[PDB]
This record gives structure tokens, C-alpha cells and sequence, in this order.
């Protein structure tokens, strides 16, 4: 008998990061 | 061959390729279900007296379909282009102590962020889009109430 189926089944940051680095100076 | 002989087929391909589904094995169950269905396909073209033959042929199909697996990728590349494009903006006019304007763009660079980080699961991109949220808040609200 055939059985069935089953239920179951960018861009850069640090660039950013670094310019907003040297301007908390 | 007569549709006996490929009725009984189709029962031990499709045995075995569901319990490879179980080991999600899936590329080996994809073959076995390719398999039954071509079973059943030939039997019926032997008169197979099976009575939901076609039924099970299209279930086979659609498991080989769902075992098989975007736009959305798109959508949230062309997101991320446009916060650091804004945040470039802000960078601009920070640089130029426009500070009125660097507010608004490292705010709005901020409701992007946020907003783009409710529309994916992937844990690694809600913390970057919020690190860079984070960043620019900070920045803004140096900005607004310098100490």
C-alpha cells in the first residue's frame, strides 16, 4: 500500500562603525 | 512490465524514499520519489486498476517540490544600501556642522534600521541594523544636547 508523505517540512557596518569612532572625539 | 508489477515497484520506492524524508535525507528521497511517481506514470499507462493512482502520483511530485527548497533578499539589500546612504548624508552634514539636518538624517537612518530588523529573522542582521540604530542615536542625541 503506497504510503504518504510526512507532516514535516549587504553592506559594510564598520566603515560606519569606525567614522562614528572618531567622532565620539 | 504490467501495472501489478509496477504498483509494487512504485510501493518500495516510495517506502524507502519516505523514510529518507524521516533521516532528512532529502536528496535521496527526492530520487526515490521520482522514482514511485515514474512507477505509477507507467502503470497507469498499463491500465492500473489502482483507484487514487493519480492523487498519489500528484502527491510524490508535490513532496519533491517542497523537499526542493529571494525577492525578499533584494528588498532588504536595497534597505541596507539606503541606511548607509543616509547615514553618509548625516556624516556629510555633521562634517559641515549642519547640525539641524544631521539630526534629522542619524534619526531617520535610525527608524530604518529598526524598522528593516522587524522584517527578517536572521538574529546576526537585527543586531547589526540595531548596533548601527544604537550608533546613530547616540550620535544624534550629541548633537541635539551637547554636555
Amino acid at each position: 500500500v503506497l504510503p504518504e508523505l510526512p507532516s514535516v517540512p549587504d553592506i559594510d557596518f564598520d566603515d560606519l562603525s569606525r567614522r562614528f569612532e572618531e567622532l565620539k572625539k | 512490465m504490467d501495472a501489478t508489477a509496477l504498483e509494487r515497484d512504485a510501493v518500495q520506492f516510495a517506502r524507502l524514499a519516505v523514510q529518507r524524508d524521516h533521516e532528512g535525507r532529502y536528496s535521496e528521497a527526492v530520487f526515490y520519489y521520482k522514482e514511485a511517481a515514474q512507477a505509477l506514470i507507467y502503470a497507469e499507462m498499463a491500465g492500473s486498476s489502482l483507484e487514487n493512482i493519480q492523487e498519489k502520483i500528484t502527491e510524490y511530485l508535490e513532496r519533491v517540490q517542497a523537499l526542493h527548497s529571494d525577492p525578499l533578499k533584494s528588498k532588504h539589500q536595497l534597505d541596507l544600501e539606503r541606511a548607509h546612504f543616509l547615514v553618509t548624508q548625516a556624516f556629510d552634514e555633521d562634517e559641515k556642522e549642519n547640525v539641524e539636518d544631521a539630526i534629522e538624517l542619524y534619526t531617520e537612518a535610525v527608524d530604518l534600521c529598526l524598522k528593516t530588523s522587524y522584517e527578517t529573522a536572521d538574529k546576526v542582521l537585527q543586531n547589526k541594523l540595531k548596533q548601527l540604530a544604537r550608533q546613530a542615536l547616540d550620535r544624534a542625541e550629541a548633537l541635539s544636547e551637547p554636555l
